[PDB]
């Protein structure tokens, strides 16, 4: 409803800075690594599929995890507990019908108790000071999609697919803001499908150009090329579904020519 | 944790939890305490997670201020600025005087500011009614009980259908539209505007079809001319009686021309054409707006 589209985008641009996790946090974690986080995110993708959760829920959960781990040291046997509570929180915030706590207990395969999940929920809330309304790659993309002439369902799904892949790999995607990853993913999707480029109307809206996007674009292009060989594959399988127009079976462009 | 607060009296029960009037023993501040009993259940309720995250973002003179969140292992307490009463109780008390037009205008103006602020910060309230609109002795009115609120996206996707107290519920919800947006809160506010004028509910239905027929008998049964797409809506029925639209000077007789013009834009059928809170603040109805203290 374009009466507030501008106010809302401006406000989300303010909040994404405030909601940004700390870029170099993994370096400061004694027991966990980037690859362990990739394993967790990939599992949450599966959880989201199993329970038919919104993509927005997945993006929120990752935001909560990255922010939590930005200040809280976590041992590897407790990372899935952090992730489970984040998904439960994200579901309560975002879903019409979130899965119940018992379902969240069940999908950890009884690794943890209900009491542990609830106590972790409370801890995550404390650490994030209840600040759960975070901007996501998804919230930006959905605005950018309005600038297509005309709308292309494959552009949309492929942009979502690419934004989602960015969730898996903290290096390098933790250094980029949700609005920037979305711009790179939208341009990449659009170029892949239609040959078209980041529209002038989105330069006016975001102030981002292809130049300012380039650093993110080159990382995302590489991720896109190496996606079939990444150890984590749940996003690629999810995006084979007809719901997302099978976009993960599209061939990435060899060059971007930027 | 709650040691500095002295409970005064129970105020009531909203969407969830219980609200008390209390005073801070050290500063003297009078507060509203929202108590939430919490393990073995489903943990922190979604309504509380939403109310808190969203109210922490919304600092505005016409939105109830959340001051603090106090969070033990058993109970969660939300500390809010205290307001003196609700619009509903105030309208009941104005039984004989009626509400002076300057106060109606001021309250509407203030409510639209509150709401424009929510909507510009991607929050839908979804439960506007006289009981959730709170007034103080200084002439302020403030949106309260964000227990049913949620953050929305641009453009919207499908959200919870079971929303808004029936008397204040928009036709697009009643007719089962898969997308509703900010315009649902404007519908509610429009019903409330009419109600402040007449001091009775504009559309007091007792079921969903009753609610729709009441709206239809007042504004006309919508067709494809007035509201493109209506006849395709999930719960539209071709059997609906076809009532003629009433002239608005009859809907709210005490209202003058600028008033009726604003109300009619707030009760437009087509959500897309229904006026936004932002645009309504510049309506001619508000040219002489002041801020009268009420008559408590
Ligand atoms: O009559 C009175 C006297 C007093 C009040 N005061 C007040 N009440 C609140 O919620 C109380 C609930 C009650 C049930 C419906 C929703 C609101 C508040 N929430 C933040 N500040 C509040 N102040 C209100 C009404
Ligand atoms: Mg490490």
């Amino acid at each position: 409803v374009p009466d507030y589209h501008e106010d809302i985008h401006t406000y989300l641009r303010e909040m994404e800075v405030k909601c940004k996790p700390k870029v170099g946090y993994m370096k400061k974690q004694p027991d966990i690594t980037n690859s362990m986080r990739a394993i967790l995110v990939d599992w949450l993708v599966e959880v989201g599929e199993e329970y038919k959760l919104q993509n927005e829920t997945l993006h929120l959960a990752v935001n909560y995890i990255d922010r939590f781990l930005s200040s809280m040291s976590v041992l590897r046997g407790k990372l899935q507990l952090v992730g489970t509570a984040a998904m439960l929180l994200a579901s309560k915030f975002e879903e019409i019908y979130p899965p119940e706590v018992a379902e969240f207990v069940y999908i950890t395969d009884d690794t943890y108790t209900k009491k542990q999940v609830l106590r972790m929920e409370h801890l995550v809330l404390k650490v994030l000071t209840f600040d759960l309304a975070a901007p996501t790659v998804n919230q930006f993309l959905t605005q950018y999609f309005l600038h297509q002439q005309p709308a292309n369902c494959k552009v949309e799904s492929l942009a979502m697919f690419l934004g989602e892949l960015s969730l898996i790999d903290a290096d390098p995607y933790l250094k980029y803001l949700p609005s920037v990853i979305a711009g790179a993913a939208f341009h990449l999707a659009l170029y892949t499908v239609t040959g078209q480029s980041w529209p002038e109307s989105l330069i006016r809206k975001t102030g981002y150009t292809l130049e300012s996007l380039k650093p993110c674009l080159m990382d995302l292009h590489q991720t896109y090329l190496k996606a079939p060989q990444h150890a984590q594959q749940s996003i690629r399988e999810k995006y084979k579904n007809s719901k997302y127009h099978g976009v993960s079976l599209l061939n990435p462009p060899e060059t971007l020519n930027l | 944790s709650m040691e500095n607060f002295q409970k005064v009296e129970k105020i009531g029960e909203g969407t969830y939890g219980v609200v008390y009037k209390a005073r801070n023993k050290l500063t003297g501040e009078v507060v509203a305490l929202k108590k939430i009993r919490l393990t073995e259940t489903e943990g922190v309720p979604s309504t509380a997670i939403r109310e808190i995250s969203l109210l922490k973002e919304l600092n505005h003179p016409n939105i109830v201020k959340l001051l603090d969140v106090i969070h033990t292992e058993n109970k969660l307490y939300l500390v809010f600025e205290f307001l003196h009463q609700d619009l509903k109780k105030f309208m009941d008390a104005s039984a004989l005087t009626g509400i002076p037009l300057p106060l109606i205008k001021s309250y509407l103006f203030q409510l639209l500011q509150g709401l424009a602020f929510c909507h510009s910060h991607r929050v839908l309230h979804r439960d506007l009614k006289p009981q959730n609109l709170l007034i103080n002795t200084e002439g302020a009115i403030k949106l309260a009980d964000f227990g049913l609120a949620r953050a929305f996206g641009v453009p919207v996707r499908t959200y919870t259908h079971e929303v808004v107290t029936l008397w204040y519920r928009a036709p697009e919800i009643l007719l089962g539209c898969k997308y509703y947006s900010t315009a649902v809160d404007i519908w509610s506010l429009g019903c409330i505007f009419a109600e402040m004028v007449t001091r009775r509910a504009l559309f007091p239905g007792d079921s969903e079809i009753d609610q729709l027929f009441r709206i239809f008998r007042t504004l006309g049964t919508p067709d494809e001319v007035v509201w493109p797409g209506v006849t395709s809506m999930p719960d539209y029925k071709p059997s609906f009686p076809k009532w003629a639209r009433q002239d608005f000077s009859k809907v709210v007789p005490p209202l003058d021309e600028d008033g009726r013009s604003l109300l009619s834009q707030m009760l437009h059928y087509d959500p897309n054409k229904r006026i936004s809170a932002k645009a309504a603040l510049a309506h001619p109805f508000f040219q002489d707006v002041t801020k009268p203290v009420p008559h408590l």
